[PDB]
């Protein structure tokens, strides 16, 4: 009985960590969320851009507007913080332990995403090769992500069923 | 906020579980000391012959 | 007879833990009137 | 555009099904939990004679 | 069963503000009757 | 599918390894008065008589 | 006019949620003191035997 | 949990205090709007003189 | 766990060294007929016979 008891304990610690877990991945999928639909915008008003009817004053206009939706991308990167912890800001893994003994971890990775890891390093429309490119490759780029996070979510939510139905049984 | 939630609020089936099982265990366990206040009286009928 | 445990409410309780998953999705759903709200839905579908 | 939409958007009258039938399990097993937690009175009755 | 965090009421209202700005946008673009009512919009085409 | 791109066969991939991480982590973790039940195949011996 | 609407004037969704979350706490709390108040009557047993 | 509200207050604060820029922002578009009629009435008018 | 920041780990040494000096007292402190049962290693002998 002292030794289900610690288990109990043990487990239901364990379930109340992984729901940590869930949320730093519902954040960090969020902040995803906004920096793809600034990439759209981006994708969109290259295409505006390269075009022969637009002059150079209009060309440094769309280029202000993909400049300042690049510095909203880079912005909303850096200070996206969660518990102290700026989760797109460095590449880095967290260990959620939903186990009662040691080593029960379940691995959750951050990718660094702003402009210098995306190719987007002075992206400019005006006095860049192949923009649309690279702008389709940031955007496949941070979808391999979003969907890592995705699986990771759908990993922790079936622990913590088990762990529920775990409990209960012992 | 919802992050918040998950980690403060309270469930409150398991809170009313856990508050009806209190219960129970408070009226048996004054059920019970009464029963054992009740014991000693048989020294009483010793004394008495 | 056991008034230390309550297995049984330990049952229901599991049962209405994981009922709760499919009222919020359906929720969320009509609400935002997407099948796909997030990468755990699809996210193959989400990247399409 | 309507290939996009046969992919990400979702049919209403599904949706609204599931919330139904989601809502009724709900209350149900609410309900279920209240009789559960009912169950161990009979202890009280056992203790008082 | 939170009583304190309405999270679902939190995201139908989020959906409701993001729905806003096409009602406003549409209404606004059919009152005036130029696609282009500000520099938000384009302001490429507006210099134009 | 035909339909599926090389970068959705990846996406679904990734989480099939992960689904099929987590069934060998329940596995090797699930263990019951220091038994690990769904580890190795064994028998117990349940004292039913006198 | 805009301006001062974004400022002043009230979002009637938020107003709506906090009222009928507002109201549920009050009824909670209703149910929860009525409880407690019940609650000290076992020493009135603990008296009676 | 301190740490959490601390952090939602803070957004809520933060989003009001954009809410007052991009007011300010549509003053002064509107403002331009108008000198931008009048310095096109100017250049019809510079038009008919020369 | 990974998702604890430096101070949330903090408190629960705080809490754990709390617990565990009250252990060592617990253990020190208890005395039955001014004997320290649960202080050294020894042994007691109950005479049961005539």
């Amino acid at each position: 009985a002292n030794r289900f008891t610690s288990n109990i304990k043990g487990l239901t610690q364990a379930a109340r960590n992984a729901n940590d877990g869930i949320s730093v991945a519902q954040t960090t999928e969020g902040a995803l969320s906004e920096i793809n639909n600034n990439l759209q915008r981006v994708r969109e008003l290259t295409v505006q851009a390269t075009t022969g009817t637009n002059s150079e004053s209009d060309l440094s206009s769309i280029q202000d507007e993909i400049k300042s939706r690049l510095d909203e991308i880079d912005r909303v990167s850096g200070q996206t913080q969660f518990n102290g912890v700026n989760v797109l800001a460095k590449n880095g893994s967290m260990k959620i332990q939903v186990g009662a003994n040691d080593n029960q971890t379940i691995t959750i990775d951050l990718k660094q995403i702003d402009a210098k890891t995306l190719g987007l390093d002075g992206f400019s429309v005006k006095n860049t090769t192949d923009p649309l490119k690279a702008l389709d490759d940031a955007i496949a780029s941070v979808d391999k992500f979003r969907s890592s996070l995705g699986a990771v979510q759908n990993r922790l939510d079936s622990a913590v069923t088990n762990l529920n139905n775990t409990t209960t049984n012992l | 906020s919802e992050a918040q939630s998950r980690i403060q609020d309270a469930d409150y089936a398991t809170e009313v579980s856990n508050m009806s099982k209190a219960q129970i265990i408070q009226q048996a366990g004054n059920s019970v000391l009464a029963k054992a206040n009740q014991v000693p009286q048989q020294v009483l009928s010793l004394l008495q012959g | 007879q056991v008034i230390n445990t309550n297995s049984l409410s330990l049952i229901t309780q599991n049962n209405i833990n994981k009922n709760q998953s499919a009222l919020s999705s359906s929720i969320e759903r009509l609400s935002s009137g997407l099948r796909i709200n997030s990468a755990k839905d699809d996210a193959a579908g989400q990247a399409i």
